RNA sequence: UUGUUAGGACCUAAACUCAAUAACGAAAGUAAUUCUAGUCAUUUAUAAUACACGACAGCUAAGACCCAAACUGGGAUUAGAUACCCCACUAUGCUUAGCCAUAAACCUAAAUAAUUAAAUUUAACAAAACUAUUUGCCAGAGAACUACUAGCCAUAGCUUAAAACUCAAAGGAC
């Protein structure tokens, strides 16, 4: 038994899913590893069909740090979906997929360059009938 | 000969003093971290108000009033008023489980106050009041 | 041939000999680079020596067995054997 | 309300590491289940749903523990091939 | 390409090959020994060991060339450098000893320092979000920053000049005027930076 | 109004962790603590026209009212939602006396005593299969949890329950 057993609306779902997943990742509720990653969430984008849910997490500088964060986050995404249905945030939640967002690195970059910038001064076949004949 | 996470026991004699103050005397920083607004109040150990702040009082409005950076600003503001009144060490009782639960404690550190302990007083009823009905979304 | 019913009598007859050599060297007990600038014969060349079709998994297993032979102490007979399956690399 | 204040749920800061104290306090409040309790207590969960969930959580744990046991029972047999070539 | 991917770009640095073996870093030393068993691409017709060959000036020539007329484009660049050298000699001779010291008469150094003065640190890429075209501040690479300086020069001279003036006379007057940080190309650079400061707040709307 | 109170009052309502437990009761149902009363022997299965019970929701009268809350009102939403969302508040959820007798009241498994071999997946999916005993129930589908009759503190209800009619399907698991 056990082995066999085992527009406006999208705005509301996208914002609330972001509002809730940020809370799940601020505590060890999902896992102690997920808590230590100190992951930040750029935004959540739910598809029109609701087949999947995109979670954009602010990527970092180190590829190794990002590769580890991706693996840990993905493994817990299935469990994270359980926590939102169990706390009654949303009755139905799509499979949560974790996507990278490297804009945060770009956002810091612009300010550094901009400050240094020089602005300048201001039927018949099937039947046996054929066969039986000969 | 090791540090103890457990706080000193009231009514006993301990060797731990901060700025020539015992644990029972250090002022208390009450952080109410809700899902919309993070309020902060600092009081003396005799329950006298010294500083007060919140995301709203800083000037944040509506949804921005309930972010991490908004509480951080509120904590720095509470520190400044308390630092003027003569406060260097605070006991942080953080009620609530909202977004600025940690950020408000981080703002108080940035503002020049020294946290010696972190307590939690989030209300947990033992059986209480029926919560509101689940939101259908 | 006693291995006729395996379907690859020549591939398995060769893997039988190389596995028996390995056992005697391991039971009985220097630099292994006796030959340099050489490569292991490609599957197409091996298939020609055996005269039977081999799969990619069969080729990989044969090479791993031949490598194990080189790791172990090798008398002059073993060096001549592994030489048969070493083809001079194009210079 | 009637108990003594500052004994319950109180961690002490070591050498001004205010973040380490907070991170430990969260691990405490989560290991004791207060975090899940506070989250779920935000909205009313009806008794029929509570039993269905707690039943699913129990069966899910049993399945993971047995699968973990099997993966660890064959952890030792995952070693270099002793009979390479045959 | 007719070159298989195994081919290596040629290295046409005369001193590098004649350096003493000990003066070469082991990384460089490794590449030389590796290259002995590899294939090398034939050198381009414009690639030589000449001591007067400047890659930046050679690139600027190709960006002025039209329809494969390299002789004409090289002639225009050669005439330009001469037009700048002759313009600085006149000023140098007609200046006091004190002024003469500052005056620079090397055209190659006026060209490089001019282009560098026209390079923009940040850029703006035009994007569409919410039914309107919203550009956003971007950080520019070393290649995009260099290309923009050359392209802006070759475009100011080609268009915004009198009908009877010639490119060696408009380009010389712009390299020198840019070399002093007062030309119109420098203004174009100021506008690009100035626009980015206005849109600094709205950098969020970037997906690439 | 808010935050704090190692201040006062109130004792309304509900019983965290334990509970990763599987106990009790005929079923419904029952888990804050203490005390009092209390479950028990009919060989066993087999009962209505009798007796006693029966979640939630609902009615009657007098109370209670922390919080929740059909509904109602105000605010948003949209090409427009009596929707979903926000705020306020009511019937109601509580108590003490009466009534209502309905749930996918389902472990969708009647209750008992067997056996694990009959060289038995005896459709398939569920929950291995099968035998004996006693009662209840079923006999293609829609018409029909309907009409009528009868009983009933119920009066749109509840239980009981057809025919004409029309078709060659309806239905179940994969
Ligand atoms: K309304
Ligand atoms: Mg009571
Ligand atoms: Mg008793
Ligand atoms: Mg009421
Ligand atoms: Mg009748």
């Amino acid at each position: 038994n056990l082995l066999k057993k085992f527009s406006i609306r999208l705005r509301v779902l996208n914002g609330l899913l972001y509002k809730s997943l940020t809370e799940l990742l601020c505590t060890p509720q999902v896992s102690q590893e997920v808590y230590d990653l100190n992951v930040e969430l750029s935004k959540v984008s739910v598809t029109s069909d609701f087949s999947a849910c995109r979670v954009y997490w602010k990527t970092g500088v180190s590829a190794e740090q990002n590769k580890h964060t991706e693996s840990v986050l993905q493994r817990s995404a299935a469990y994270m979906r359980h926590l939102l249905i169990s706390q009654q945030t949303l009755r139905n939640v799509p499979p949560i997929v974790f996507v990278q967002d490297k804009r945060d690195l770009v956002l810091a970059e612009v300010d550094r360059l901009l400050a240094e910038a020089d602005f300048g001064p201001p039927h018949r076949d099937a039947s046996p009938r054929s066969f039986l004949l000969g | 000969s090791r540090f103890s996470l457990y706080p000193p026991v009231p009514g006993q004699e301990s060797s731990l003093q901060w700025a020539g103050m015992k644990f029972e005397d250090v002022p208390i920083a009450h952080i109410k971290a809700t899902y919309n607004n993070t309020q902060i109040q600092v009081v003396s150990a005799t329950n006298a108000s010294l500083a007060r702040a919140s995301c709203g009082t800083e000037g944040f409005r509506n949804a921005k009033k309930g972010t991490g950076i908004a509480a951080q600003t509120a904590g720095i503001a509470a520190a400044a008023k308390a630092t003027g009144k003569g406060v260097t060490h605070i006991r942080v009782v953080v009620k609530g489980m909202g977004p600025g639960r940690w950020s408000a404690i981080k703002g108080l550190t940035m503002g020049g106050l020294e946290v010696i302990s972190i307590t939690d007083n989030t209300p947990v009823p033992h059986x209480g009041c029926r919560p509101r009905k689940a939101r259908r979304l | 041939h006693f291995l006729f019913y395996t379907g690859k009598q020549s591939y398995y007859s060769l893997m039988h000999d190389v596995y028996g050599k390995v056992m005697q060297l391991e039971k009985h007990r220097a630099e292994s680079r006796d030959l340099i600038g050489s490569r292991w014969l490609i599957k197409e060349e091996l298939e020609e020596m055996l005269v039977e079709k081999l799969s990619d998994e069969d080729y990989a297993q044969f090479i791993r067995l031949l490598e194990k032979l080189l790791t172990l102490p090798c008398g002059p007979a073993e060096e001549e054997f592994v030489q048969r399956f070493r083809r001079s690399v194009t210079i | 309300a009637k108990h003594l204040k500052f004994i319950a749920r109180t961690v002490m800061v070591q050498e001004g590491n205010v973040e380490g104290a907070y991170r430990t306090l969260n691990r405490i409040l989560t290991t004791d289940g207060l975090t899940e309790v506070i989250s779920r207590r935000r909205y009313y969960e009806k008794p029929c749903r509570r039993r269905q969930r707690e039943s699913y959580e129990t069966c899910r744990r049993i399945y993971n523990m047995e699968m973990a046991r099997k993966i660890n029972f064959l952890m030792r047999k995952n070693r270099a091939d002793p009979w390479l070539g045959c | 390409s007719r070159y298989a991917p195994e081919f290596r770009e040629p290295l046409i640095d005369k001193e590098y090959y004649r350096k003493p073996v000990a003066e070469l870093t082991e990384e460089e030393k490794y590449d030389q020994e590796l290259k002995k068993t590899q294939f090398i691409k034939a050198a381009a017709a414009t690639e030589t060991s000449s001591v007067f060959a400047d890659p930046v000036i050679s690139k600027f020539t190709n960006m002025m060339m039209k329809g494969g007329n390299k002789v004409l484009a090289r002639s225009l660049m050669a005439q330009t450098l001469e037009a700048v050298k002759r313009k600085q000699f006149e000023k140098y001779r007609a200046a006091s000893a004190e002024e003469q010291a500052t005056i620079e008469r090397n055209p190659y150094r006026i060209f490089h320092e001019a282009l560098k003065n026209c390079e923009p640190v940040i850029g703006l890429v035009p994007i569409l979000k919410g039914g309107h075209f919203y550009q956003v501040p971007v950080p520019l690479a070393d290649r995009r920053r260099r290309f923009l300086a050359m392209k802006w020069m070759i475009t100011e001279c080609r268009e915004n000049k009198p009908r009877r003036t010639l490119m060696p006379e408009k380009l010389s007057h712009e390299l020198l005027e840019a070399f002093h940080n007062r030309g119109p190309v420098i203004k174009r650079k100021h506008n690009m930076h100035k626009m980015a400061e206005a849109n600094r707040a709205l950098a969020h709307y970037r997906w690439w």
